[PDB]
């Protein structure tokens, strides 16, 4: 059950260098069994392998990136890192760290980290404002998450207990250059009253965390 | 060096029918081809490795075939859960890796009319100086839908934006938000705000409306 998690700035100014770190759990990066690699996926696009590293320090790179990629491993911390120099708008993507089995069997990204979205931009970070969309057999309610930058925001309802009927829409880029989305859920008209509905909004690039209760009006 | 070519790019099939995805190789692969399934916003999942051996836990409905230049991913019977993007992946006994551009599999299903809801701007928002009116279309199919905003009976243009969810994984429907962006001064300028929804499942366009300051 090896587990990987990446930590990144999220926002990187153009021409600057992106520095990502992947933290590994359950197995050691020193093991001869794994290749530790990075894969990125531009917003609407497919997967592109960036580079991989073996424990001896043996580094494989993409032919398209070789110039700008630098991958290192830290056994004391059981992490491995990504260094992408001279960031371009083309480099904006979700960056995955993954491992791959080297000895036992053929190469295949067994286990992935969650995504980390890196947007190459000069604009500053801005946390979202969260506004309730109050309800009036089936009713709809939600939260308007407005005027934040950059992507992404995570929206959960009732600390994750409310998943059925939840639709969190893709964010749209507004005239102002800030992102905005709505998260809605359809619940029975009976709830309204007996049931509490709280949307939990997390914006990691700004470390802003808002809980907003949605009450019928 | 070696490049992967997936066909087709997008695909739409009804539930239960058989679907075929093709990935073509620059040279005699013979290394290995692997198949991944990716759901929106999530990390991809390995379905098949070594061309034909299914990853563990994967439904028997998935199958892999082929060797050399041509390979195939096959789904015996489509399920609503199968909505995803599918990637072939190449590698040898050592890196580098290569991916295909990917194949998006959408689902054909029965026509479903949307449920329409309208939300006036919250009081909390109107205190910040902005008024966003939100019209919600729930669980409809097909994806093609038309939403019209009329303010005091006058059709608007250019001040609304919409976004759509990915195809739902249990019932194969879509949902849509239409957001009309206004300034607080202009929202207090009018009375009637109406959302008009046109869709194939609707006999007539459906309108949801509210009078500002009535509740
Ligand atoms: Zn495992
Ligand atoms: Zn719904």
């Amino acid at each position: 059950q090896v587990q990987l998690q990446e930590s990144g700035p999220g926002l990187v100014k153009p021409s600057e260098t992106l520095s990502l770190t992947c933290t590994v759990s359950g197995d050691s990066v020193s093991s001869t069994n794994y290749y530790w690699g990075w894969i990125r996926q531009p917003p609407g696009k497919g997967l592109e392998w960036i580079g991989s590293i073996y424990y001896r320090g043996i580094t494989y790179n993409s032919p398209s990136l070789m110039n700008r990629v630098t991958i290192s491993l830290d056994t004391a911390k059981n992490q491995f890192s990504l260094n992408l120099s001279s960031m371009t708008a083309a480099d904006t993507a979700v960056y995955f760290c993954a491992n791959s089995i080297a000895v036992s069997g053929p190469l295949y990204f067994h286990h992935w980290g969650q995504g980390t979205l890196v947007t190459v931009s000069s604009a500053s970070t801005k946390g979202p404002s969260v506004f309730p969309l109050a309800p009036s057999g089936t009713a709809a309610l939600g939260c308007l998450v407005k005027d934040y930058f950059p992507e992404p925001v995570t929206v959960s309802w009732n600390s994750g207990a409310l998943t059925s009927g939840v639709h969190t829409f893709p964010a749209v880029l507004q005239s102002s250059g800030l992102y905005s989305l709505s998260s809605v859920v359809t619940v029975p008209s009976s709830s309204l009253g007996t049931q509490t509905y709280i949307c939990n909004v997390n914006h990691k690039p700004s470390n802003t965390k808002v809980d907003k209760r949605v009450e019928p009006k | 060096d070696i490049q992967m070519t997936q066909s087709p790019s997008s695909l739409s099939a009804s539930v239960g029918d058989r679907v075929t995805i093709t990935c073509r190789a620059s040279q005699s692969l013979s290394g290995y081809l692997n198949w991944y399934q990716q759901k929106p916003g999530k990390a991809p999942k390995l379905l098949i490795y070594a061309t034909s051996t299914l990853q563990r836990g994967v439904p028997s409905r998935f199958s892999g075939s082929g060797s050399g230049t041509d390979f195939t991913l096959t789904i015996s019977s489509l399920q609503p859960e199968d909505f995803a993007i599918y990637y072939c992946q190449q590698s040898y006994s050592t890196p580098p890796y290569t991916f295909g551009q990917g194949t998006k599999v959408e689902i054909k299903r029965t026509v479903a009319a949307p449920s329409v809801f309208i939300f006036p701007p919250s009081d909390e928002q109107l205190k910040s100086g902005t008024a966003s009116v939100v019209c919600l279309l729930n669980n409809f199919y097909p994806r093609e839908a038309k939403v019209q905003w009329k303010v005091d009976n006058a059709l608007q243009s250019g001040n609304s934006q919409e976004s759509v969810t990915e195809q739902d994984s249990k019932d194969s429907t879509y949902s849509l938000s239409s957001t009309l962006t206004l300034s607080k001064a202009d929202y207090e300028k009018h009375k009637v705000y109406a959302c008009e929804v046109t869709h194939q499942g609707l006999s007539s366009p459906v309108t949801k409306s509210f009078n500002r300051g009535e509740c």
